């Protein structure tokens, strides 16, 4: 289960890092 | 070269693919 | 969870972004409605 | 709530504009009615 | 407040126009009434 | 924080645009209202 | 089955990820639709 | 359920906006109608 | 290390890739 | 067929979990 | 099907979301049409 | 062929997945287009 | 376990990945 | 070439099944 | 066929909306035309 | 159907608005015609 | 019902304006008719 | 081609969907243009 | 080269897939743009 | 754990990538929203 | 045909308004003509 | 072609609306001209 | 070439729509202009 | 050229309306002038 | 360049429309001024 | 800043347009008032 | 490059598609502007 | 740099369109203003 | 500056129209005043 | 970082693209506002 | 390098074939 | 390092791919923005 | 079965994955 | 860590090359 | 053929997949 846990953690890390950009861009765009 | 060599390389390839798929999934508005 | 720290960072970052958005919305909407009302009232006031 | 504060500000901004507009209306209407009555009553009397 | 200054300037310009309109209307009304009275009085005299 | 820098730059841009826009609104509105009031009073006085 | 064990572990991990996503989705959509409803209703009041 | 919380928050936001909007509509409409009726009757009476 | 080691690791990598592709496919509006 | 069945089940699980977010966001957006 | 449970959960969740949407649509459309009709009728009613 | 057997198993699994997707797609599109047609026709009645 | 075991498993993983990529490609409007 | 032919057939099958949903949704949306 | 069911449901929804919309159009149009004709004839007769 | 209920409510809301509008029209038109006839008949008789 | 209160207030303001218009029209009509009758009677007497 | 059957099914499904679309377009466009023309002609017809 | 043989086989398979896609793309775009042009030109005739 | 070491190395690499993305995102969004705000406010000044 | 019924009802209401307008215009014209003839005949007689 | 059939139907629907509109125009214009000529010729003759 | 077939079909569709649209424009424009000219001349002649 | 034919038909219809307007205006002017001359001549004769 | 050719064609199409429009204006204005002067000069002379 | 330079240029372009517009207004208004006063004063004097 | 042939095919295909687009744009824009100008000029030409 | 070539080509395209557009604006504006001024002065002189 | 040339040409055309309007108004005023003076002088002489 | 060179190239390329965008925005907005203001002022200037 | 060269050629071939559809659809859509 | 050699080979292959993409991107964007600017400026000339 | 068997199968799987990723990348408007 | 570092460098290279196209297209589109 | 053969081929396949995923991620507007 070790490689599954760490591979899944890598996927969640990637979503979290990029989602911060997506939310910032979307909020600022609809804000103006 | 050795089974351990293939095992370690495969694991490192897996995490870097999962990160790339994570970026693609997170960039979907 | 090895990526719980990443989620916690995103959560603290999101609440900051929402504050930024509301601040910019208020200033843009305020100017837009203000200019529109000014033109409307001056025409009605002849 | 940023929304409530902004909505109250836009209502106060509209209220002050209405005050300015009514002042302008009185000035314009006063001159218009005054000129019309002046020409009318002068002709009626003389 | 940019709107307040703009409304005040528009009302000041409006008051200027009224000042000129009243001056002109006095001249025009005076002229027509004068002609009417002159013709009326001369006809009554003769 | 790169996010704060982005918000601050956009907030400054918005403030500049609002100021420039209000100035142009006053000039254009003044001309439109001035022409309308002139044509109205010149016909009343004449 | 080795595949069965992997899938069962994934099911537990998935509930963590979808719980994280839901907690972010709720707040973000509460903000975007609120600034959309705000801009819409202010302009409707007009 | 995070979905219910999101819907409830957005429903509350919408209700607040509708109330604030209706109030501003009444004030702005009243001014527009008031100016129009004033100019109409003042000319009929004069 | 052992064939069984590679087999088990490959299976766990496969399910986590299929889940990531599932998220990307589901997020397409 | 075991690894195919469980890998396919993983794909369907992922679609089902995320599709719930997509539908909620889309419906609420067009609702307003 | 190992993921039949996930589909069943999504199905029970979807029917709930559709109910949420229709409720919010009715309130927003109701206020929008109401404000628009109010302004239209008051202008026609002079 | 091992690949043939894998593809044949996938064909059966695919029909389950596309059956699930279709049952969700129908209901969701029935709701979104109905709220779109609703908002459109109400505004057309005006 | 055996080479044949790895071969058969890899083939089944390949077809299920290709189907998932097919869904993602087909869902692009 | 066997694994290539069957893996490619899997990709085309996936595109065909999903494209039916995409076309139906798009046509009905622009229809209204 | 799930596709036929989706089309049939949407076709029924559209038919209902068209009927309801036409009814509201007639009532609102009748009021607008009625007010206009009333004001026109009452001035001609007076 | 939420659609039917909302459509009936929007029609009833329009109907009540038409009632309020007609009352306002009668008041305004009555004064307008009354003032005009008053000035006309007074001049005709005396 | 915010609309009901708004319509009632608009009609109350309209009734107020009529009250003032009728007062002014009585004064203006009285003045012009008085001048006409005075001139007519004096001319007939002499 | 092992997936030729899938393409053939999609082709027979697509021609059915195109027929569905054209049917719904005609009914929605018909009602929209009809309501719009009705309002336009009644206003022109006074 | 084993990779060369795999790529050459893929080239032949690709021409089948792109031939399938083209035959669907043509019909679908012929329908969507035709319903877009239809709705546009009907509304332009107005 | 070999997987632990790989994940820890990825964490360090990820911070480099997200630092690069942030430095580009800030400048790009500062430009696009500024040309959007520019076009909007110029047209509002009108 | 909902439009046919609506057009017929609008024309029927229009014919009703004409019936009332003609009744009122006969009364007003009769009154003013009567006063004119009375004054004319009495003046000629004396 | 569904397009051709729909276009012909929209043209026929417009044609029938024009017929209804012209009937209403004749009724309204006839009363308007009739009332005006009635008041004019009565004054000219008597 | 499937691309040429798609372009040719869309070019034919566009040509048909343009022809049908121009025909309906002429009929609707003729009615609007005819009603306006009729009302204008009937008042000048009367 | 569909536009050329449409413009020519509109001008031909316009010329038709003028032909009818001139016929009616001759009748109306003849009638009023006849009454005026008759009354004038009879008064001068007696 | 297809752009240049199209732009020149749209300018030539506008030029020919202006020619048709001016012809219609002369016909309508000629009748309007002619009828007005006819009624005026007839009354002045006779 | 390209924004500032462009905003200043658009304001200067508006200012020069206002200058051209006022020149045209004076020419048109001068002729209008001149013709009206000419016809009025000629009739009053002679 | 084993896929250079594919790029060369895409390049020769793209220049063909651009020609197709410009041809369809010119015909659609031509009809749209033509209909719009026709309606505008006929209304201005009375 | 392919990017510079793309920008230069688009900058040239924009410049051409602006020149052609301004030319057509002058011709169309001239016709509209010419028709309006003609109708205004011909009525003042007549 | 295309706008400067266009404004100058519009003002030049406006000045042309005034030249023609003044010529026509002199003729019309001369004719009516001549008839009035002729009738007045002949009546006074006899 | 083996791809640091690629990021550095993107950074130097992005600042060039932002300059390109601002240049094209200024020219397009300038022409758009200029044409719109020209039409507005010429209509206000009569 | 052989498998890299041929795998990369496969990616470029796929982009080229699909991009022809994308460009045609986009151009025709904005054309109308 | 085997990975280093693979990455270096990829760098050379990447420059070919990005060179191909750039040569297509330039032409395509030159066409789409030109048909967008064309449609926009034609409609602005109006 | 044999190392060569796994090698040839892996290469054929790689080219068909790269083509699918190519379609997804090309379909991004 | 070698294959991870070089595989990650490949991902960043791909993002950088394509992002240049995306930014250029987006900026020019919203510019007009 | 040999373990080294499989190792080198797998590494080259990994970098070309990561580049393709990079293009897909970068093309998300």
């Amino acid at each position: 289960m070790s490689v599954l846990v760490y591979s899944f953690a890598s996927f969640v890390l990637g979503w979290c890092l990029r989602s911060g950009i997506t939310y910032f861009t979307r909020l600022m765009e609809t804000s103006s | 070269a050795d089974f351990d060599t293939i095992y370690q390389a495969m694991i490192q390839i897996s995490v870097v693919l999962c990160f790339a798929l994570g970026i693609i999934a997170g960039g979907q508005r | 969870d090895p990526a719980k720290a990443a989620f916690n960072s995103l959560q603290a970052s999101a609440t900051e972004y929402i504050g930024y958005a509301w601040a910019m919305v208020v200033v843009i909407v305020g100017a837009t409605i203000g200019i529109k009302l000014f033109k409307k009232f001056t025409s009605k006031a002849s």
